[PDB]
């Protein structure tokens, strides 16, 4: 349609699937969000990466 | 112009944030491959060295022989939209007649979501936050009847002149948003966008909102972030006389269209005050359920 | 070859022969602010070598009884070089920083510090003990300077989270066994651009002992835990007198 | 008008609802959103961090609470002696309650996966052993001796350089999904149960301390999801907040 | 008016008209009248096995 | 008929819904539009023209009322004193409520950008000066002297055959948006601090008058914007208008 | 709003009336459905037995 | 004196940063600012009265009655617009009743 | 649609974005305007325009 | 702390039992001459 980018999502890394039927575009159902994961961030934020296989500090 | 090298070969400057992860598709739970016996020097799989920081590596696969196993369980639930946008209690608002508190037939109720434990516990596992929201007001009596009132309610921005009374001229509500409602309608329901006059709203600010002495007397400002300080949502039933029934208008909140940053240890002492960590220090409990010895269930 | 380090920047050097490799919280290195995320119109200050450099603020005694201690940022240096000197003359500050906590013991000390770092370190206080006073922390005990701060209650961060979730945040660990440092890369974190720098503190430093440190009757009973910081890619705006708060 | 019949829902509120409602403020724009560090995006991301598991979750006095963190192992008799044993069901009231997974496990009624304990030697680097480290999968009573232990899901540990060991819980159910498991029929759901031995002896030489502490960090494998969104079992508030 | 609120396995159930688990932040909750329709919705299939 | 469901906002009146309502009078065509000199497309477009700014905002008699518009110099001892200050917070009581940005900002919760003061001064011909006008940006107590004050960003403004001098108030905020700045809590949004001082002295020789005004004049630049609409702290009327 | 006019009919619950009713639980994803021998699919199936 | 305002900008006046500003202006636009709703107008039908005790009301359409809106609306000298007008009726004390 | 052209704003130099579901145009939604500005006509109306460099009177 | 401002290095015993310390040319003379006490303190080094 033709809406405002309102959202509070507008420029999102991952794209969302919703209704509305306003001029605005946060009045707009949560829709279905993107899948992606990035555990690493906060599991695995090593400079240096080390394999599964190998012994961690050598 | 640049012309002595530490200048020209120097990095001041650069805004891209060079990061070291990616985020990857994942609709549903990781499979599990066929694996089998391994008698080696050197692999070591098992072993890990937790002080690096990281979060051990070893799979299924490489600590028992496994099968193979395709897993179709979905991961959907557990966005951060499936999580949050699920409306729950964020205000009460008493109207009474005969009354210690509101007894003029109007209120005005500062928003701050942090009134109750459900919701908050569940918003305060995040740093920031970004988001829209929907908004809902449930309004009856306090034996939960339904009478034929017509009630306004309106948002009064930070810097908008907050009603004094039920006669109040800002009822007017030239610009202010209003919304006229009778109880016996089905419950008010409105869109609210992102406001804040930063990025996301913060449910923790290290910090005070003020240069100055910090003097005992203005250390209850220790933490006030403005910038969540959306204003006031005032109600009044709409008459120049006082009206025939009590009433209680309970606020429901539905976030959706969310982002959020900086996860944290969640809470597992009782909130005591809106907007404010203190806790109990004689009530200091465990997180969880302890039992006689470690040796024994 | 991940247990020997060196740590270059500015005029400073650090060395480790026992260390653990690096954490860089959240994933990302510190940049400066883009052109699209910036507000603020004057063009910045970015002193360089000058401010970005390794700072050797504090030494604290670990004995067999310690609870453990926190520091908060950019709070440890506003009245140290020319780092302080910026923070005090501008409004804006903003900045990243490498954080390298030493403690080294001997093959016959034992225990196991936890070395995090928490943005938004709010401090909260035990309410008069019954939970009915709506008390309030000092401020000498929200920004403790670089002498930094003593826990009260450790298990619950003296802000009633559990520290048993506390690795969720960016950490290391010092065991005496395995390393004698812990090194962690923080990005600027907040949900502005620029901030003040006396204000706002972006994250909190805790060091707690979580293994009791212990050793025989004749071993250096004296093991100094001391802290040592560099911001990055520091930058400053909105220049008038300077202020100390 | 265009010819209309109600159907029952109507006027209805169910909080769970994904509908369109009327937006307050027309034209209004949001303030940009700058770059911002450690965006999460699936729960299921947080529950793969390793957080610590409060195996020693016996002393309850505010002085102690500390020592929850951590429990020991020192010199023994060389009778594969018991060191310590927790269940292993990540939702159930115990030890898991301390860890994020635990937490973020109470709002979800059912969860899949493996799970895995990485256990932390934090003794002196003079000190060595062998420790055996077991689940048992449900059925199984609490292993009477290491013999019993031994038949089931293992790892031996040896004290080294390595500070750490890995302990993987593998998903080792009937059902696809298990739901929390308590005391009741619900022990139908229940994971099994971890046991640590002595495979040799803690072993140090003269000039080094007699005990040391191990702390245990868990979190879930990449197979592992949650479903049925529910409330959490807790309610941290007494009266109203003020 | 009504409350409705399901309350899966392990969420706490509650112990009066006051209980705070009605605060229903998680757990689907329908608000209602008498004076209503009756209040209708979708349930999906929801046993582990 | 067609199967709908009523959802909650059923029957609601928001005074700001943008909504469809059945026309009166059908058919009906208006008056023609002619053309009409002065046409306003958006407020940001008169926020850009200059009014006057009371910075002599203390007379309140009703035969002084008109000194509120202009300021004074005159011949001093050479010292750097101070001629006056005021806040640059545009929405804040005070001095700048004299202007329509003022009052237009009233009607918005937040707001955004540069502003800019021109000074007129209206002495003689004859008189000569050169004054230092300072803004300091938040955190900076109000400058003791000149010294303090010539530390932030300034202009040294010369008395000449242009008689007006603009000092530019830089957008420098911490956040992209400020509320409006109030004592309090808000004092987080100010703007900041304006002041004038002496760089040298107001000089006239024989015949000419020793006192002269200065007359200021404020606006926004165009980086200049305004958000969430709100209604204004001000409600001309006391009872009933009649 | 768009004009519209209720017709009877309207508010009654018809036991076999076949809807679209709100669902619950959002993104909720069933355990998937294995193989299970003897799925009938008629009634009549079994009148033949 | 010409009677035009400054045309000095911040990058003639400071060092300045380069910032890509992408603050909307749509608030600002006469329909954002005009088109909410507000009173502009009270009728009373009293039983026993001194004003309206007869069950009828003339009411002459002039807006000027109330301060809020009026401040806004002369703000131009000249306006031409649609509108959408909402009646709220109800009894005193804000009750409802089948009339 | 097949409408009435009896809008307020029917002839601007700025086009609007509405709904409607009568056959007249003024009970259309107030939709989104165009965001064109001309400050110029309210704070530069000079016959002979000066320059941001140049000193204004000469 | 005060030492600390200055160029240095912070040295680790371990396997490799030395470090070295640089004591980079900082001079406002391209050359300097003999230190010594009195106005040639001029051409002073500095303190380690
Ligand atoms: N953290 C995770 N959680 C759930 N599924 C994952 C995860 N990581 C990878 N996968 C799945 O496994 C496949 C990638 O395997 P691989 O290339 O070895 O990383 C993809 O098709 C994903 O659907
Ligand atoms: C017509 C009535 C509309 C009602 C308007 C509701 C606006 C609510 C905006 C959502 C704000 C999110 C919560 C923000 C901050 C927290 O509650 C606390 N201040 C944290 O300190
Ligand atoms: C079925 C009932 C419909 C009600 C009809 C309402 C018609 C109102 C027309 C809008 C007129 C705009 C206001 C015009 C003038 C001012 O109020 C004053 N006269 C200024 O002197
Ligand atoms: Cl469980
Ligand atoms: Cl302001
Ligand atoms: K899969
Ligand atoms: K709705
Ligand atoms: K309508
Ligand atoms: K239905
Ligand atoms: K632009
Ligand atoms: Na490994």
């Amino acid at each position: 349609s033709h809406e405002n980018s309102n959202s509070a999502t507008e420029g999102s890394t991952i794209n969302y699937t919703t209704i509305n039927y306003y001029k605005d575009s946060y009045a707009a159902t949560a829709g279905k969000q993107s899948l992606k994961q990035d555990p690493d961030k906060f599991a695995n934020p090593v400079k240096d990466i080390f394999t599964e296989m190998a012994a961690p500090l050598k | 112009g640049d012309r002595v090298a530490d200048v020209i070969e120097s990095s001041i400057g650069d805004s891209v944030s060079r990061a070291l992860t990616h985020a990857l598709p994942a609709p549903t739970g990781q499979n599990t491959q066929v694996s089998s016996h391994r008698l080696d020097t050197g692999k070591v799989p098992a072993l890990q060295a937790a002080e690096i920081g990281a979060s051990s590596n070893a799979s299924d696969e490489s600590m028992i022989e496994t099968r193979c196993v395709l897993n179709s369980h979905s991961t959907a639930e557990t966005t951060l939209d499936s999580f949050f946008s699920r409306a729950g209690l964020v205000g009460e608002i008493d109207l009474p007649l005969k009354g210690t508190t509101n007894p003029n037939g109007y209120a005005n109720w500062d928003i701050d979501i942090t009134g109750y434990a459900q919701m908050r516990r569940k918003v305060e596992l995040f740093t920031y936050m970004r988001f829209d929201a929907e908004f809902t007001f449930v309004a009856c009596t306090p034996t939960g009847e339904v009478v034929p009132q017509l009630l306004q309610y309106m948002f009064v921005p930070p810097g908008a002149p907050k009603p004094d009374s039920r006669e109040s001229l800002a009822w007017q509500t030239a610009t202010n948003p209003s919304v006229f409602v009778k109880l016996s309608d089905p419950p008010a329901q409105v869109s609210v966008p992102f406001m804040s006059p930063a990025s996301a709203y913060q449910w923790f600010y290290d910090g005070y909102p003020t240069f100055g002495e910090h003097k005992q007397e203005k250390d209850l400002e220790y933490g006030a972030m403005p910038n969540n300080m959306m204003g006031t949502f005032s109600v009044r039933t709409v008459g120049t006389s006082k009206s025939k029934y009590p009433l209680v208008v309970r606020i429901y909140m539905r976030m959706k269209h969310v982002r959020a940053w900086i996860p944290r240890p969640m809470r597992n002492q009782n909130y005591l005050f809106k907007a404010n960590p203190n806790y109990a220090g004689n009530s200091i409990k465990p997180t969880g359920a302890s039992r006689t010895a470690i040796t024994t269930l | 070859s991940d247990r020997v380090a060196q740590l270059t920047i500015g005029n400073s050097t650090i060395t480790t022969q026992e260390a653990a490799n690096i954490i860089v919280g959240y994933g990302e290195w510190p940049s400066y602010c883009s052109d699209s995320d910036a507000t603020a119109v004057d063009k910045p200050t970015r002193p360089d070598v000058s401010v970005n450099r390794f700072y050797t603020l504090d030494t604290k005694l670990w004995e067999k009884s310690s609870k453990g201690w926190y520091w908060k940022f950019p709070d440890v240096l506003t009245e140290t070089g020319v780092f302080g000197q910026n923070a005090q003359f501008h409004y804006l500050y903003r900045s990243g920083f490498c954080i390298h906590v030493q403690c080294n013991a001997s093959k016959f000390h034992q225990g196991a510090l936890l070395v995090a770092v928490l943005p938004e370190y709010v401090i909260g206080t035990v309410a008069g003990g019954t939970g009915t006073e709506d008390t309030h922390p000092p401020y000498k005990q929200t920004q403790p300077g670089a002498d930094g701060f003593e826990l009260q209650h450790p298990y619950v961060l003296d802000a009633g989270i559990p520290i048993s979730q506390l690795t969720v945040c960016p950490h290391q660990w010092i065991n005496l066994r395995t390393n004698n440092c812990a090194t962690i890369i923080v990005p600027y974190i907040n949900a502005l651009p620029f901030d003040s720098a006396l204000n706002h503190c972006n994250f909190g430093l805790l060091v707690v002992p979580i293994s009791p440190l212990d050793y025989d009757q004749g071993a250096t009973p004296v093991i100094p835990i001391t802290i040592t910081l560099a911001p990055m890619c520091s930058e400053f705006a909105g220049l008038r007198q300077a202020v100390t708060q | 008008g265009f010819p209309t019949e109600l159907k029952p829902g109507t006027n209805q509120f169910l909080t769970t609802d994904d509908g369109v409602s009327a937006p307050i403020l027309p034209n209004f724009h949001p303030t940009p959103c700058i770059h911002i560090p450690g965006e999460v995006r699936n729960l299921l991301e947080l529950c793969q961090v390793e957080t610590i598991l409060e195996v020693n979750n016996v002393p309850t006095n505010a002085t102690s609470l500390m020592e929850r963190l951590r429990f020991p192992v020192s010199a023994q008799a060389g009778k594969g002696e018991l060191c310590a044993v927790f269940r292993a069901d990540p939702g159930r009231n115990g030890p898991w309650q301390s860890t994020l997974l635990g937490q973020l496990c109470g709002y979800y009624t059912q969860w899949s996966g493996s799970l895995e304990v990485t256990f932390m030697f934090t003794g002196s680097f003079m000190a060595t052993g062998k420790m055996l480290i077991a689940y048992t999968p449900p059925g199984g009573p609490l292993p009477k001796d290491r013999a019993t232990a031994m038949l089931g899901t293992h790892v031996i540990w040896d004290f080294g350089l390595q500070s750490s060991v890995t302990l993987v819980i593998p998903w080792i159910s009937n059902t696809h999904y298990r739901a929390h498991a308590r005391d009741g029929v619900f022990d139908y759901y229940t994971t099994g149960l971890v046991s640590i031995w002595y495979q040799t002896n803690y072993v140090v030489p003269i000039g080094a301390p007699n005990t040391a502490y191990i702390i245990a960090l868990a979190a879930a494998q990449k197979n592992f999801t949650m479903k049925l969104c529910k409330d959490a079992s807790d309610i941290l508030q007494t009266g109203t907040i003020q």
